[PDB]
């Protein structure tokens, strides 16, 4: 309202100064307050006042501090944090320069915590280098001249190891003749700040948080290849990790220690400095052996006066390659001898380094520099899959405050925004994210169940209560301890027998106890009541996987029931070795409870095992033209061996339509369709002037004499965007489809699968989804085109809701029934051909193949060669009907008109018989594999031409699929924006490599990066690690070219424009503009869309009866009154549904619906009373949205949730919430501004329909101005309706 | 079926004597297919047609017929078929690849036929698959040999198959497997060290064999193992810049000859870590280097 005044106030710095002199952190030593920041940033403090008027002649410490805290709070909330500076960057560089000195301020000049916020802003900058204006700021600090921060000998050895760099180095000097040490000065200041902490009456939390933030910044720096490229040697010479190990802040018995562990895992990662490739193990061995050899040579040449050193030099590398040998050859040296060795002979430290004068520090540096360390693959292979109590409660890794992760702290979790070092790093980070996210929910399950246990004292433990999720174990003892595999240093297998009691079964709990199956995850927890870890004295918690339940006869298939469960053999071996060395207890007998959980929510450990096997697989079996795309680095170069000529078939209904679809493509219609005008199908050829496409018409080879045997057709007049999407899917490569709401993704995807089945009968389609309903729709569209149900199948772990069953048992049933029918048909064919022993040819499946050759084919060849001789004679052509040898079979033919016509009819009937025999030979598998599971394996492994499943099922089934010899060439996937990264990358390696290169040729991923993302139980992992960002969205973020579906065909355009602005040129289809079903307004309301204000209700607005349970009784009452008025108008209640952005609104709405309307015969119930994210992909005619929140805007401010909850309506939407609350947020304003274009009071017509959306209504439109008037209206209206 | 038996027997008796490329062969085969139209569950006539098609030598026709017959009969009678089609794998002129794939199909239903497989690989000089399957069955500890070979017997077999075919196993982890077997073989530790050393030698990685013998001398427990391993090391030095290198050969041989009493004393004490009289003699071994005697005290 101030910027829209006729005379806007001139920008003034006095107000900013006043703000600084208070609610702003600057002047303080403490960091700026978060509530105030939220009030300020959400007030657009940066985008409207700070950034628009910021100048060098006006900049100071306070302005940069406000901007940095605002950028931090903007990144903490997941909103755009760069667009304001990108709009006006003329001043963006200079501030950045003054930023560096702000970080390079000496101690006591500017606030410490302010410098931590400065470090955080610099980390966000180094992690947002994809922006060009930020790129011009990160270049000069991340370039080659950064080596000018190195010691002289450092750069000398650097030019000596790779000589070809030195040339460019001189060029830099040349470039100078006509910033580099920012990170280096920061690192020295970091070492000094760290040294300012007392190792062992307490130091400032500022220093600890500073070290932790600096470790997080270095972690983001060395997790990204391009910036680490030259910062690696800089940090190595900086010896920062060596100090970080023997620091005082480290030995302080935690966040800094874990982040230093991350830095140690990152700085020795096997990635090449210039080549960018992963280094093999032989390269690592050569590098370690080379440096060690050099050190030995130096000792021989510089340490000839010290016997021990000479002996060490004389010994081979492998003898002195360990840490023991390193500690065993130094402590004999004087401080001058250590300095001569380390600074002059080995050059690990410059002579001018301030630390080069300290003996112990130098020795520590020497020890860190020289040690044989195990590889990353070994480290991963020595990892457990399930945690113990050390991770279950630690919010430093696995979160407590993580549900409430404000963005304010660092966290020791690796985060990747655009790429990674290589593939293995991404695999480790994704597996760790999955584990640490499942860890919080496991903590919740254990906490709730063992709280329900009511464990109390007795040196025993007695249970005042019981838990359906946890039963006390009565016996527990490990019986199976296998020997290690060669090379492996841990058990090959650990199983234990665990027997527990049914106790009070209650005809349900006992049944549940039996629900254990193989691989199901249970946990043995040992607790010691002292009176949650403090509450019930829980000490140890180790998980296991039940392999089988043991019956009363000792075979791995009263009230005492026992199970064999395989525990984590690696963690078990660790605990065993620690017991043997440190006299610790054996927790393998101290467990006294066993707890299991839900089948759907216990997929973590198996996915960890699959990610581990992927981390151990020999080669990057991915197509090399996709490793770089998945890596985020390099040009994508995966778009559409381009096949010039491909058969589009049933794509276009008319020849003219195909030309119409593509504006830039010329039409050269070769009409072979037998009709005057062009007709489907059609063939399209693409050139390699050159904007011309050659179209050759084709005629489908006759499938025989039966007219119903004609193949089906696609009927959708696919627009140029859908045509281009199908075309990109039809050629090899990566196809990225961004499909808007109701733009026809399923149709184009099913057409892509059909064109794949048609153009290449030898290739198969792998279909991977996020949900089972998506597979249902895909199969419903697949059955609508000519695609054999014998060649499609869908795998899953449910309701069969289509007409046909694409499940494996459905394939077994189809194969068996069609086998019985086919044999009978063959028998009928024999008998009619006068063949003796007609039962013997059809009796055996193999025999039918001999009958095809001897009796069918040899009759067809005699027929063709007789018809050709007759045609030559000049006799009547009816001769086809005279000579046709299968007349009695096809009694349930020839026209005699033309030679080619009868020849084609004969060829078609012969191809029909050939198809019958081929289906017999194809079903021979069910006569060769008896068991239904064997038949399912045979169908997926040999026959199936489209194998469909979900992401979770694909993750669970990757191992068994690669085992059972599964093969598939091209893969299509929907919901590509809702599948977690590992879940969408996983389906690429469900099969082994062929000749060493991938057999994958087409990768089609369709989704909406503007829609809701994947689900995360823990809200901290999204705040800190951004794990909900899908792989498809990341690819599109890098710059993956995508076809944008720009034609909505399921919702009203006046309703569609509420969210179509988030897409590119997403418009409306012909029917949405022309069909009267879209131009019909809503009865009982003048307008087909309106925003409904909700003021306070008896002093109450948004309320929270419980912790985090935000509802709104007033807006719920208003929505219920609206639905009741509609159900009094006679509207079909199940065609109207209520959604909410908080579950509390749905719960209160259900309570009020069940209290006030429930027992009515005139009033129905909604279709669904659910959540915005719990309505993804679903739709109705009428949508009623509850915007309960009134104090905090809430996660409805997200553009994705906004688009989702704005495009859930087809005809009518009623959104009820605090309008001023939603208007104050800019990110949703583009939608909210639309809602302000109409009245905010409920406009009804209680007497009305056939009215138009725009035309004037012919009755008096009434206005309800508040929920109380709505309630009075609904009461009086229902009362007048009840007496009638 | 007995009528069909007479028919098939008369047909196979009547076409007996004609050339393989006669019409009569295809005719009798078609009559057999017409019989299997009725008798898919008949193992007798199935093996009859299979042996007859073997007498035809039609690799692909007999292949399709075997694939169809094994699936058409229950499991409990495919044994009478295996000893048939297995013999076909022994027939020449067909691909070894099809034999390998059919062996992979067989040994996944009855693995106790493992050694036969191994023999065929030894019968083909395909050591890279023989040693592979041998190391496989050397860790499938439940496996029970058909010829009565010990796990140590097949272990020595795989040791020899790696050492003599050091080039042929490219793609496998010989070093780690032999090491972990030295953690599973308690009677031939010096033998295993020397064998892995020779396997590293025959690949030109002399330094790897030297480190192997080093970790062997540092890992041995008994006097026989260190004796044999250091004898191998002395022979390796004796066998393995011309004048300088021959003199370095002489110098390292003199080294190891001065060393053999040293190390043999070491393992004499490895046998009896508290045998004080042998400690007396080993102390006397170190006269002239009193530092050594103080260390040994």
């Amino acid at each position: 309202e101030a910027r829209a005044q006729e005379n806007p106030p001139a920008f003034k710095p006095e107000l900013v100064q006043t703000i600084y002199k208070q609610e702003l952190g600057g002047a303080s030593k403490r960091a700026p307050g978060h509530k105030r920041i939220m009030l300020l940033e959400i007030s657009q403090y940066l985008e409207n006042y700070l950034w628009p008027n910021f100048d060098v002649e006006k900049a100071t410490f306070e302005h940069v501090m406000s901007l940095v805290l605002m950028v931090n709070e903007k990144f903490r909330e997941g909103v755009p944090a760069w667009t304001c500076f990108h709009t006006r960057e003329d001043a963006f560089p200079g501030f950045f320069k003054r930023v560096l000195s702000l970080k390079d301020g000496r101690e006591e000049e500017l606030k410490l915590h302010e410098r931590t916020a400065y470090v955080l802003f610099m980390i966000r900058s180094f992690q947002s280098l994809e922006d060009e204006m930020v790129r011009a700021q990160v270049l000069r600090l991340v370039s080659l001249p950064l080596w000018h921060a190195l010691s002289p000998g450092r750069l000398q050895l650097e030019l000596h190891a790779h000589e070809a760099l030195a040339k460019h180095w001189k060029a830099a000097a040349k470039k100078e003749a006509k910033e580099t040490r920012f990170l280096p000065a920061l690192m020295d200041e970091f070492l000094a700040v760290l040294d300012q902490v007392v190792v062992p009456p307490s130091l400032n939390r500022g220093a600890l948080l500073y070290c932790e933030r600096f470790l997080e910044f270095l972690i983001d720096l060395l997790s990204q290849l391009p910036t680490r490229r030259f910062v690696r040697t800089l940090i190595d010479d900086r010896q920062l990790l060596v100090k970080v190990r023997m620091s005082g802040l480290f030995k302080y018995e935690l966040l800094y220690r874990q982040l230093v562990d991350l830095f140690s895992y990152y700085m020795s990662f096997p990635i090449n400095d210039h080549t960018g490739e992963p280094l093999t193990d032989d390269e690592v061995n050569a590098a370690h052996y080379e440096k060690v050899c050099q050190f030995q040579r130096l000792c021989f040449k510089h340490w000839q006066g010290v016997e021990a050193m000479q002996e060490l030099a004389l010994s081979h590398c492998g003898a002195v390659e360990a840490r023991d040998t390193l500690r065993r050859h130094l402590a004999s040296l004087t401080g001058e001898q250590v300095r001569e060795l380390v600074c002059r002979q080995l050059r690990l430290v410059g002579e001018d380094d301030p630390w080069a004068a300290d003996g112990a520090f130098l020795l520590e540096v020497l020890l860190a520099a020289y040690e044989r360390r195990r590889s990353q693959r070994e480290v991963v292979n020595e990892m457990p899959l399930y945690p113990t109590e050390g991770l279950l409660w630690d919010e430093s890794q696995i979160p407590a405050s993580s549900e409430h992760y404000t963005g304010e702290g660092a966290l020791a979790l690796p985060k990747l925004n655009l790429q990674f070092l290589t593939v293995a790093d991404y695999l480790l980070r994704s597996f760790h994210l999955f584990r640490l996210e499942a860890t919080y929910e496991v903590r919740e399950d254990l906490a709730d169940v063992l709280g329900r246990v009511g464990a109390y004292t007795g040196g025993r433990t007695r249970f005042a209560g019981w838990a359906r999720m946890a039963l006390p174990l009565t016996s527990f003892k490990v019986t199976e301890v296998r020997k290690p595999n060669v090379g492996e240093a841990k058990p090959a297998g650990v199983t234990a027998n665990v027997v527990i009691d049914t106790r009070p079964l209650r005809g349900d709990v006992r049944s549940e106890w039996d629900e254990l199956k193989q691989h199901d995850v249970l946990f043995l927890l040992t607790i010691r009541p002292p009176d949650p870890a403090e509450k019930f004295g829980l000490v140890y918690v180790r998980g296991c996987e039940v392999i089988e339940l043991r019956d009363e006869g000792g075979k791995l298939m009263g009230t005492a029931r026992t199970v064999t469960v395989a525990l984590d053999t690696a963690q078990y071996q660790i605990d065993m070795n620690t017991m043997a060395r440190h006299k610790s207890e054996d927790p393998y007998a101290t467990f006294n409870l066993l707890m299991r959980r839900k089948p759907k929510e216990n997929n973590f450990k198996a996915v960890l095992e699959s990610i581990r096997d992927l981390m151990n697989d020999d080669t990057a079996v991915i197509p090399p033209w996709l490793h770089d795309v998945f890596l985020g680095y390099g040009d994508p170069a995966a778009a559409q061996a381009p096949l010039r000529t491909v058969d589009f078939g049933d794509t276009f209904l008319d020849a003219q339509h195909v030309v119409e679809a593509f504006p830039q493509f010329k039409v050269s219609f070769v009409n072979k369709s037998g009709k005057a005008v062009p007709a489907p199908p059609f063939r399209i050829t693409f050139p390699t002037a050159a904007g011309e496409l050659v179209v050759e018409a084709y005629v489908p080879p006759d499938p025989g004499p039966y007219p119903q045997d004609q193949p089906r057709r696609n009927a959708v007049r696919f627009t140029p965007v859908q045509v281009e999407a199908i075309a990109s899917g039809v050629q090899p490569g990566l196809t990225m489809v961004v499909g808007p709401p109701g733009t026809g993704k399923t149709d184009t995807a099913v057409q892509v699968m059909t064109c794949l089945y048609h153009n290449c009968p030898g290739q198969r389609t792998l279909l991977i989804t996020h949900s089972n309903q998506a597979l249902n729709d895909l199969f419903s569209k697949i059955m609508e085109r000519d695609v054999p149900e014998r060649y499609l199948l869908r795998l899953g772990m449910a309701e069969l809701d289509t007409e046909q069953d694409f499940s494996r048992v459905g394939r077994v049933n189809a194969m068996l029934a069609r086998r019985l029918e086919l044999l009978a048909e063959v028998e009928k064919m024999a008998r009619q051909l006068g063949v003796p022993e007609a039962e013997s040819v059809a009796y055996t499946c193999e025999t039918a193949g001999y009958f095809w050759l001897i009796h069918v084919l040899a009759r067809w060849e005699k027929f063709t060669a007789a018809v050709e001789r007759a045609r030559a004679g000049g006799a009547g052509a009816a001769v086809i009907a005279e000579l046709f040898p299968f007349k009695e079979y096809f009694a349930d033919v020839f026209a005699g008109a033309s030679f080619d016509a009868d020849m084609e009819r004969a060829r078609g009937c012969f191809r029909h018989l050939k198809t019958l025999f081929q289906e017999l030979e194809e079903c021979r598998a069910f006569e060769m594999l008896k068991g239904q599971a064997d038949r399912v394996n045979y169908l997926s492994t040999k026959q199936a031409k489209i194998v469909a499943m979900t992401c979770t099922h694909a993750a669970l089934k990757r191992r068994e699929f690669l085992q059972l010899a599964f093969k598939y060439d091209n893969l299509l996937m929907e919901e590509a924006a809702q599948i977690l990264e590992i879940e969408t990358f996983i389906p690429m390696l469900l099969q082994k490599p062929e000749d060493g290169v991938s057999r994958l040729k087409r990768v089609v991923l369709i989704g909406d990066h503007h829609q809701l993302p994947p689900v995360v139980k823990n809200q901290a992992f999204q705040k800190y690690s951004h794990l909900d960002q899908s792989l498809f969205t990341r690819f599109i973020r890098l710059g993956t070219p995508y076809v944008q579906l720009n034609m909505q065909g399921r919702a009203r355009a006046s309703l569609a424009q509420l969210y179509n602005w988030r897409y590119k040129a997403l418009g409306d289809l012909p029917a949405v503009q022309a069909l009267p079903a879209f131009r019909a307004a809503n009865p009982g309301f003048v307008h087909e869309y309106q925003f409904v204000d909700v003021p306070d209700y008896l002093g109450r607005g948004e309320s929270e009866p419980l912790p985090y349970f935000y509802q709104n009784l007033g807006e719920a009452e208003y929505v219920v009154a609206t639905f009741m008025f509609m159900r009094l108008l006679g509207y079909p209640a199940h065609k109207i549904s209520i959604l909410t952005t908080y579950n509390g609104q749905k719960a209160l709405i259900r309570d009020v619906i069940e209290q006030r309307c429930a027992p009515y015969p005139m009033f129905g119930r909604p279709y669904r009373i659910a959540t915005v994210d719990k309505y993804q992909g679903a739709q109705n005619d009428y949508i009623l949205l509850s915007l309960v929140r009134s104090r905090a805007v809430g996660h409805l401010r997200d553009v994705r949730r906004l688009v989702v909850a704005m495009s859930r309506a087809r005809l009518g939407l009623y959104v009820f919430g605090r309008k001023e609350l939603f208007a104050n947020c800019y990110e949703l304003k583009n939608t909210f501004r639309l809602l302000m274009a109409r009245p905010t009071k409920l406009a009804l017509v209680k007497g009305e329909v056939c009215s138009r959306q725009v035309d004037d209504p012919v009755a008096q439109p009434d206005l309800m101005d508040g929920v109380e008037a709505m309630s009075g209206l609904v009461a009086a209206i229902t009362e007048e309706q009840t007496a009638a | 079926y007995k009528l069909w038996h007479a028919y098939l027997t008369e047909r196979r008796l009547a076409v007996r004597g004609l050339r393989p490329d006669d019409v009569a062969y295809e005719a009798l085969n078609n009559t057999f297919e017409r019989a299997l139209v009725s008798m898919h569950k008949m193992p007798r006539v199935w093996l009859d047609y299979l042996q007859l098609l073997m007498d035809q030598r039609l690799v692909t026709r007999t292949r399709r017929t075997f694939d169809r017959a094994l699936g058409s009969l229950p499991i409990t009678q495919h044994d009478r078929v295996w000893a048939l089609y297995l013999k076909f794998i022994h027939t020449p002129g067909i691909p070894v690849e099809t034999a390998v794939r059919l062996y992979r199909r067989y040994l996944k239903l009855e693995p106790t036929h493992a050694e036969e497989y191994v023999a065929y690989l030894k019968a083909k000089n395909r050591w890279g698959e023989a040693a592979r399957k041998l190391a496989e069955l050397l860790n499938d500890d439940t496996f029970r040999s058909l010829e009565g070979k010990s796990k140590h017997q097949l272990w020595l077999e795989l040791c020899d198959m790696i050492t003599k075919h050091p080039k042929e196993v490219e793609g496998m982890r010989v070093d780690a497997i032999i090491r972990g077997g030295i953690r599973r073989f308690t009677d031939e530790v010096g033998r295993l060290w020397t064998s892995l050393a020779d396997y590293y030698i025959r690949r030109g990685m002399f330094e790897k064999a030297r480190d192997v013998y080093e970790e062997g001398l540092c890992s041995v427990i008994t006097v026989h193992d260190f004796s044999l391993i250091y004898d191998a090391y002395t022979q390796f030095e004796e066998s393995l810049d011309d004048g300088n290198d021959v003199d370095l050969r002489l110098a390292r041989l003199e080294h190891l000859m001065n060393r053999r009493p040293e190390l043999l004393s070491s393992v004499i004490l490895r046998q009896n870590p508290h045998n004080v009289a042998e400690w007396h003699k080993r102390v006397k071994i170190f006269t002239g280097k009193p530092t050594k005697q103080i260390l040994t005290y």
